[PDB]
């Protein structure tokens, strides 16, 4: 245990929200049943007494060495000086929750007898499961399963607490004294909970209510389980349509390409090229277009993003190295990645020259058809576009992918453009251009 | 003489002291016409509500006879405008037929049968904009909204309950097993047994869920079926509101899951490093932790733009008056360049300008906390704190010293500091034509270069 | 003559050939698997049956004369609308539904074409959509509870009236004996299967447990599309609501984020309130974005020139010139009580009033000098060569035609005459306040 | 040889090994729980069982020769396909699914069952190699639940022999009647409670003992995840089914409220109702640069060279110039429907658009009657000499004829400052139709 934790690059911390979660699940899943059901029996009630006071240690805990050491940040910098931070968390709303849950109304234990209505306080620490909740759900990598399994174990839990009033109503109209109730041959908790079961998911199926508390249970108990059934029914529609938001905006836009390059009758081959980079594009980037996710973030996150990634690539090329880092930084943010298919033509020959191609995991060829020079990733072709304004100068070579080709085009307009902002990196290209013609 | 307003609040207190009347004739009129011991018991709490509810609607009549509109932007005033322009409207018909004088025949028959007094019913577009201006009115519209479906479908529910015992007893009580048992049986006998179980069968019919008797006779056959139709339409809106609105009530925290998995996946995709990964995502629970992720821009645009000026005002004019230079200024600009700055958050360690650099942009700090750093890394001689400004003088392009016009100082954020984005165009176009920035950023850059 | 596909003869047609169609579906499964239905109403059924093919081969005439364009003008070659018909599948269709016990006219089901067409069009046409596509999934799901019901009465017919007890009784019984029994109970056992309710007696042979799991599949996946379709409904129905929901409750929470002050809140809030108590929740800077280009200048030159018949000092302009000026003029909406240009402001905005109620004041003093009004304009001194020399504020909730400066830019850069009159009343005016 | 995972052959090998794996799925837990279903036909099991362990020995001889993309290109080094086949976990699932653990017990034959991924990857497959994708997608539910219900039937019937039949009245009644003793009639009461009690209809019998309670709890609690899962998918999938028919009436919806609350009149409501049901009619709703924006320059250039240059090459301007310059002009054409009876050129507009006309008749009337001059058929164009607005021309930036639409056309608009940059880089076409442009100004 140290001074101060991060709380968020700490697992011990994950794990610790892990074991106050699991006391609060245990007074949430075993008050109402030990409050309705005769599981607290006079032998029982030591390992009761046991289980409650590790569950109250562990609440105890959290409110004095754990929860005043969390990080927080004030004013833009984070906190670290400790008696701040206990500050913090005594001028919170999660310390006034904390100390309505740890009242000692066990000191009624001896008063009224033993019931667990008076450890009904602890079920007001729901703010540390939420915590855990989001904490678990922000560190899993496919956080719809653990959606998913929540809404299992709320379900779960709706159904037990149906459980638990049944069988209160049960004890409370008599065991055995009308149909509705349960009768009291097998085991209680399994029979009320397939009670509660074909009732709160609106199945049916039961004894029919005979008087008025009854039918009135019934009815609300139907009532609250088709709400129930619905937002189970939207919960599970929401994780599915999160869960794969991504694969079915991509299945729906290459749905919408093939469904409008078949309207407009496009031959075989150019629909199966279309198919083809369809394909290739989803089992390379598992996006549609990444300029559509980068354009809504930062320039500072854009400009490490891009640095991070394609740094190495543009270093790596030798003609790169007497250039500065502005005008590498605006190029790394004005590069525009595209991708070739086999047999594609990125350079045909005698055409006007308007891109600068550095290839990224890609493999191309120059060409007539015999090959000169196969151009591996990271290197570089379209030097003879540098130095031409207007028409200029065409490309002397037939370039063609011989793979899946993923080049970065640099435009001319653009490159000229930052170029003529820069007379130090213009003479060192054109020097280069030079020494190549 | 005096003139309700309908966007005040008076009037918002009348639409509540008029939707209760209304929801109370639907309810207890139909279940009154149609229990008829309930009717019978309690005549004399019948007589004062009724009594209550038809004041209630003469006064709503007189109310909309002085509820004023907008033509040409101002509220009429004229009462006798007021009273021609609902004259020829049919909220006024509706009205009129809501307060026909059938107690007449109320009376006439003996008090026993509320069937006269459904048309008391009609003033169902007071309870329809009382719902209206609730729901564009409190803190809780999904809450709202939940109350208010809830009370729909317990309309339907009460409304088929009724309908069931009044079949019950055109059909014959007690005669079938489908029908309502035999009223002289004393289980079955009571007002609240009777009210409870055809609740509970309108219920179970409506919800599509059918535990009852089944029918005898074709009359019970059709009423079943087109129950049973009526009750999956009404469960089919039930599944998609509840649906709808937890769509609704969770879609900002969904498109944010959303952006970081899609960032995520990108930032995994790519192999990017370890800590620029973590630099992101926590940038992203940090913006989500400081109720600062949708732009401002984006936030506003709906609003007209006087309404973003004043709101721009008095969000960043308390900020912007903690500084030193645009104290010799003039307010215009004060507005203007408020109307100017879009705040941006950065992270620490992050560097907003390096040495060497040309600039573009000009920074106003806001909450937070930087640093300007040497080459070597951290290496803090200034550290510049709340209100103050910094990357100002490779904007203005100044002239007359060794410096030129490029960034001549390294500066990093020490925590996650919140600026205000001020870029060189905006700034020199919005103060073009007026010399205030010119010399107060000269002196500025004056400093500056002294420093230099 | 020749049939407009759009017209509204076409969308008559299409009324009177989607009746017969209604009335085949229908009451040709009713009549050939209840087979008393047949038997005890023939004469009507002959009436209805003649009807209905009599409106059957004049649909085949019909589209035997409606016309389709081609390069964009309709052809009315009646021998290229012959071969045009011919050559298609919905001429086969109609010749296979005229192929001279009603279970030899169930070819007659197969025009279902003209049905849908029908809906599409109301669809297309109507001004209750919504409660249009409530009607037509109602009108589906009682075609299939009322086909399932016949399938159960035909299945209980094959295996036996009351045999078994999952199948319907003994006719002989008069009881179960009467039409309307027979088929009210039909309908209630399709209506108990279909949603998934399940009171019905329970299978007892092979064939009714198989028939009852395929009943059961399908009526889950009816139950699952009947859901879907009312959902869909319904967030299609309160969309704009949402929206702008969303949009109120995203300023809200800006402003609770940045602790913005009580009195712009409540402002903020009496906006909104306006915007819902008067309509004018969508927002035309984002209506006229999908709009064609031809589209979006007839309207706004409609209403502008509808606006602009008000005004009478600015009438001395080239035609298509004010013509695109006040098709790039653009509308906002200010609260009352807003200064539209103080005093110590230059001005980059010209306005052109319309239902809306302007005065302009002194200095900190509401005093009304000269109020403008609708088919007044302002706003010109300072943007031709430059500060607005007049407090004006908002007594209600005006509309004024805003416009940027680059407008008049064009307006000047290009054509000099009609902006020199403008500059002169503009001189006059000035004048007349300080000469 | 190399097999490549994105032909035709892996397609038809995907189909080949997806038969098997959906047979051993769906017969392999029928006849582990039935048990006369296993005794009676043991030929016939015999064969089939057979036939999907051959395809299983092939479908590890195929994975050991499908290639991969590195560098974006296919290898086909036969070793490192090997190896590169040898260190996944689909090597461990083949070889567990090839084990000869046994004709008297088919439940040492349930690690045939671990091939779930060349079904789930022929599902895929499928679902974007066909033309239907939502009723592949309504198919692929439909095969899910009935798989789920028939494991379930089996489940219960096996839960049913080993309590006992007959015992309860939960449970399989007594196998030695005659009229419960048939397969056939096994197997449907079987799939009857599970397709009852998994969607949760529950007019089954009741549970009476505790293991019995303890299922009917647990299956309970399966179905209603599972339907409310498929409710949720169905709904997604009619959602994806009408979204375009949503927004396009939306968009209609929107515009028709406007039309009545924007006070307009008859003739222009009638006029925008008609416009959006004639492109509800000729189906070109959607925008081609919306549709494919994200699409690269080459493949988009493709499809308009596919659908365009084929109506486009019959002028007489620019025909054999430059067919890399025809390829940025379709990349940069943009088109636009024209009602008829609108005006598309006036005298006096600023000139910042050319049009060529593609399906349409168009017709140059005069200033003040409707005076038909010449008709313009398609492939012919217009709007060229007040976007270039040339020197020993007139040259009021103006446009010097009225336009005016016949029929419903489609015109490819295309900008001003568009033109000039593609015309930019190679000047001689430029040239060319400032020629072209002077003489017709000249001699108007
Ligand atoms: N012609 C040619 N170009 C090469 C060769 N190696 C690399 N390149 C680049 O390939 C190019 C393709 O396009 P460019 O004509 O624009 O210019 C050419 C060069 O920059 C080579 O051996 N020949
Ligand atoms: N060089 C420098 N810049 C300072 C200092 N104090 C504040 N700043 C701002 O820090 C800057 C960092 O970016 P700029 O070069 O754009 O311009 C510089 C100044 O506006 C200081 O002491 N030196
Ligand atoms: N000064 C002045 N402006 C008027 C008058 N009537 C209308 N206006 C407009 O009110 C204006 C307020 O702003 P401007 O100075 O920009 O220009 C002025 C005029 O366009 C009037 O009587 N005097
Ligand atoms: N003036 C004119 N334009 C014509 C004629 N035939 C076709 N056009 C095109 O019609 C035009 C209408 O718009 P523009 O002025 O832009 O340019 C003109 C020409 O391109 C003709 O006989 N005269
Ligand atoms: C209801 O009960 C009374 C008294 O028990 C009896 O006279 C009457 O016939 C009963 N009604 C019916 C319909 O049986
Ligand atoms: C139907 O009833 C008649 C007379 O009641 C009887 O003769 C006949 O056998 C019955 N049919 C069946 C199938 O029981
Ligand atoms: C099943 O039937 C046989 C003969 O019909 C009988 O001997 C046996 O006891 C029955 N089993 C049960 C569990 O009832």
């Amino acid at each position: 245990l140290p001074n101060s934790i991060d709380s968020y690059t700490d697992r011990l911390y994950l794990l610790w929200l892990l074991l106050v979660t699991l006391a609060y699940n245990w007074n949430c899943c075993f008050i109402p049943l030990r409050l309705v059901f005769p599981y607290q029996t006079a032998d029982n009630i030591h390992y009761w007494l046991i289980a409650d006071i590790i569950c109250d240690i562990i609440y105890l805990y959290d409110m004095l060495f754990i929860q005043p050491r969390l990080q927080f940040v004030r004013g833009g910098d984070i906190i670290v000086d400790s008696n701040e931070l206990r500050k913090h968390y005594r001028t919170s709303t999660k310390f006034q929750l904390d100390v309505a849950s740890i009242i000692p109304f066990d000191i009624c234990y001896l008063f009224f007898g033993f019931n667990p209505m008076f450890r009904a306080n602890r079920m007001l620490k729901y703010t540390s499961f939420f915590e855990f909740n989001h904490h678990l759900e922000s560190i899993m990598d496919k956080a719809y399963i653990y959606r998913v399994i929540r809404t299992t174990g709320y379900l779960l839990f709706i159904l037990h607490i149906n459980a638990c009033v049944y069988y209160w109503a049960s004890n409370y109209e008599g065991i055995g004294t009308t149909r509705w109730v349960y009768d009291g041959e097998g085991n209680e908790y399994l029979r009320c909970y397939y009670w509660a079961v074909r009732t709160l998911i609106t199945i049916g199926g039961l004894p029919e209510p005979q008087t008025l508390f009854e039918i009135v249970f019934q009815l609300l108990n139907f009532f609250s389980g088709v709400f129930v059934f619905s937002s189970l029914i939207g919960q599970m529609r929401d994780v599915i349509g999160a869960a794969t938001a991504n694969q079915n905006y991509f299945r729906a836009c290459m749905d919408d390409t093939i469904a409008y390059m078949n309207n407009y009758s496009i031959p075989k081959l150019v629909q199966k090229r279309v198919r083809t980079w369809y394909e290739y594009t989803w089992d390379s980037q598992r996006m549609l277009d990444e300029s559509d996710l980068l354009k809504t973030l930062p320039t500072t996150v854009q400009l490490a993003l891009a640095i991070d990634v394609n740094f190495s690539i543009i270093s790596k090329v030798d003609l790169f190295k007497g250039c500065d880092t502005q005008m590498i930084y605006d190029m790394l943010l004005r590069l525009k990645s595209v991708l070739y298919l086999p047999g594609d033509f990125v350079c045909k020959k005698g055409e006007i020259g308007k891109e600068m191609y550095i290839i990224k995991h890609g493999e191309v060829q120059v060409l007539g058809t015999k090959v000169l020079v196969t151009l591996k990733a990271g290197s570089v072709f379209g030097e003879i576009s540098l130095l031409a304004a207007g028409g200029g100068n065409r490309r002397t070579a037939n370039v063609v992918a011989h793979g899946f080709a993923n080049l970065l085009t640099l435009d001319k307009k653009t490159l000229q453009e930052i170029l003529v902002h820069y007379p130090d990196s213009e003479r060192i290209l054109m020097k280069k251009a030079r020494v190549l013609l | 003489a005096i003139v309700v307003d309908p966007s005040s609040n008076l009037y918002y207190r009348w639409l509540t002291a008029i939707a209760l009347p209304v929801f109370y004739n639907w309810y207890l009129l139909i279940c009154r016409a149609c229990f008829d011991e309930l009717q019978s018991e309690y005549l004399m709490l019948w007589l004062v509500l009724d009594y209550s509810a038809d004041v209630l609607y003469v006064l709503d009549v007189l109310v909309r006879a002085r509820t004023g509109f907008l033509e040409q932007g101002l509220m009429v005033s004229d009462t006798n405008r007021l009273w021609q322009h609902y004259k020829t409207t049919t909220q006024f018909k509706l009205d009129v037929l809501s307060l026909v004088p059938t107690d007449l025949a109320y009376l006439k028959v003996g008090t026993n049968y509320p069937e006269v007094r459904f048309n008391r019913l009609l003033k169902f577009s007071r309870l329809f904009e009382f719902f209206d201006r609730t729901e564009t009115r409190t803190n809780y519209p999904n809450m709202f909204r939940i109350g208010n479906l809830v009370l729909y479908i317990l309309i339907i529910i009460h409304w088929n309950a009724c309908i069931y015992f009044a079949i019950s007893k055109f059909i014959g009580f007690g005669t079938d097993s489908w029908v309502y048992p035999n009223i002289s049986i004393p289980e079955h006998g009571r007002l609240s047994r009777k009210y409870i179980y055809s609740l509970y069968w309108s219920t179970l019919t409506l919800t599509t869920i059918g535990e009852t008797p089944p029918p005898v006779k074709d009359e019970e056959y059709l009423f079943v079926v087109v129950d049973f139709l009526v009750g999956v339409l009404i469960f089919a809106t039930i599944v998609g509101n509840v649906g709808s609105m937890i769509s609704n009530m969770n879609a900002s925290r969904a498109e944010f899951q959303a952006k970081i998995d899609s960032i995520k996946q990108y930032m995994q995709f790519r192999k990017v490093t370890k800590d620029l990964e973590t630099r992101v995502i926590r940038w992203f629970d940090y913006l989500w932790a400081n109720k600062k992720t949708v732009d401002e821009k984006e936030v506003l645009k709906s609003l007209p733009d006087k309404l973003k000026a004043e709101i721009a005002i008095n969000v960043h004019l308390d900020t912007l008056k903690k500084v030193r230079i645009f104290q010799d200024c003039e307010a215009g600009l004060l507005v203007e360049l408020v109307l100017k700055l879009r705040p941006t958050v950065f992270s620490p360690g992050d560097y907003i300008c390096k040495k060497g650099d040309i600039g573009k942009e000009m920074y106003i700090i806001n909450e937070g906390k930087l640093a300007v750093v040497a080459d070597d890394g951290v290496t803090q001689f200034v550290v510049l704190s709340d209100g103050s400004y910094f990357g100002e003088i490779s904007i203005l392009n100044i002239k007359g010293s060794k410096s030129g016009n490029r960034r001549t100082a390294n500066i990093r954020s020490i925590g996650y500091s919140d600026l205000f984005c001020l870029s060189k165009d905006d700034l020199m176009e919005a103060l073009t034509e007026y010399p205030e920035a010119k010399k107060a950023l000269e002196e500025k850059g004056r400093q500056i270069l002294m420093k230099d």
